[PDB]
């Protein structure tokens, strides 16, 4: 669901 | 007018890359990089412009802030007089097949069984299917599920690569990228008709694709179709000539990503790479082919009429339609 994985 | 810095996974990619790169007269070149992971990371830095993405990875670039620019659109099966770069797309079917003679294996015996996925994160190959299994067993522990994989990109040492083979010299068991024998859709298919797995999550394509002379290559070549089954939800099994009625989902095509401030320049540019070495571009097939790899799938799939616009200016979420984004979603709550 949320933030950028990097 | 710019330059566009294409991203190549591994080192395949990389020199069917570099072939483009001098046709097109420097137009466009290359960054490589060893996993679409990385490749997306590049783009990200604006040390590359796009690349070209199965929607497992659109998700992942997505939630990054990358936006779709084309979409690959191949022969569509309903007629049209719609210019291919019009027309709007129909995503493709993934599905699981089997071997006709592991005769009693259906979509219930699946557990404890050997698997060939494309890799983690893609559609057919991964988020399809395990998002099914982990639903219907109730268990996140998807990475017990099968006895042994091959699932390019999960570790190494895990069961989930168990199968994997690695390059010429077996080094680089499991990366995802096309240096490992068993990736993407054709490795997977070939880790089924060579009985490495029990079960392949390919897309329909696939089987037709690499089967009854399509493919010369040297496991494909004297692969008959009738030898494969598919397999249903419903428990039962069926020849791939069923796929419309026994499929696990409709994926949305592969597209093209870039950066939101660099898109209208990469569609641009594309549209004019396509003209020249797209199917039946001016200097295709005398000078490259910008969709043929020898059944690789390098860059885009083999299988790619034309890169189409999109309808809608969509964003990542509505390219991928609100019910696979939730399935990803509630599939990456398990780790
Ligand atoms: C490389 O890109 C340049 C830039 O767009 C191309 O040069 C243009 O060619 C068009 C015809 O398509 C001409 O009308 C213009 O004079 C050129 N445009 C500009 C902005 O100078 C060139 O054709 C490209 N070549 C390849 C091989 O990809
Ligand atoms: C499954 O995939 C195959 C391969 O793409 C599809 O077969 C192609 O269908 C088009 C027209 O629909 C033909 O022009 C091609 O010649 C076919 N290719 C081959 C190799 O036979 C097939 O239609 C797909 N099945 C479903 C249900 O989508
Ligand atoms: C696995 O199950 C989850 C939970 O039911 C499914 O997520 C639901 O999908 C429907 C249809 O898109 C939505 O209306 C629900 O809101 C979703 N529920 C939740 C909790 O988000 C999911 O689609 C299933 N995965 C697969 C691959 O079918
Ligand atoms: C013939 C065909 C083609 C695509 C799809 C499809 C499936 C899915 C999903 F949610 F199931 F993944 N999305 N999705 C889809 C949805 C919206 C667009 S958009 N915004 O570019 O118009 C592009 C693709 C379905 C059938
Ligand atoms: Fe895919
Ligand atoms: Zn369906
Ligand atoms: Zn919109």
């Amino acid at each position: 669901l949320e933030a950028c994985a990097f | 007018y710019t330059r566009v810095v294409w991203c190549a996974v591994g080192p395949e990619e990389q020199k069917k890359c570099q072939q483009w790169s001098q046709q097109s007269g420097q137009n466009v070149t290359c960054a490589t990089a060893s996993t679409t992971d990385d490749c997306i990371v590049l783009v990200l830095k604006g040390e590359a412009d796009a690349l070209n993405l199965d929607g497992g990875y659109i998700y992942t670039a997505g939630k990054c802030g990358l936006v779709p620019v084309l979409a690959e659109n191949r022969k569509s099966s309903k007629h049209s007089s719609l210019d291919c770069v019009l027309r709007p797309t129909e995503g493709y079917l993934a599905v699981a097949v089997v071997k006709k003679a592991n005769e009693g294996l259906t979509w219930n015996s699946l557990k404890d069984k050997k698997s060939c996925h494309t890799a983690v994160d893609r559609t057919a190959g991964w988020n399809i299917p395990m998002g099914l299994i982990v639903n219907q067993t109730g268990s996140c522990a998807f990475d017990e599920f099968f006895s042994q994989s091959c699932a390019p990109g999960a570790d190494p040492k895990s069961r989930l690569c168990a199968l994997c083979a690695g390059d010429d010299q077996g080094l680089d068991k499991c990366v995802p990228n096309s240096k490992e024998k068993y990736y993407g859709y054709t490795g997977a298919f070939r880790c089924l008709a060579e009985d490495v797995g029990d079960v392949a999550f390919v897309k329909n394509d696939t089987v037709w694709e690499n089967t009854n002379g399509e493919s010369t290559a040297d496991w494909a070549k004297n692969l008959k179709r009738e030898d494969f089954r598919l397999l249903c939800l419903d428990g039962t099994r069926k020849p791939v000539t069923e796929a419309q009625s026994c499929h696990l989902a409709v994926a949305p095509n592969h597209a093209v990503v870039s950066r939101s401030d660099r898109a209208a320049h990469v569609e641009q540019v594309l549209l004019h790479q396509q003209a020249l070495f797209g199917k039946n571009g001016k200097n295709c097939p005398d000078k490259f082919c910008l969709f043929k790899s020898e059944t690789k799938n390098l860059l885009f799939n083999d299988n790619t009429e034309c890169l189409a616009k999109l309808g809608g200016r969509p964003t990542y979420e509505e390219y991928l339609g609100t019910e696979y984004v939730t399935a990803i979603a509630n599939l990456k709550k398990c780790s």
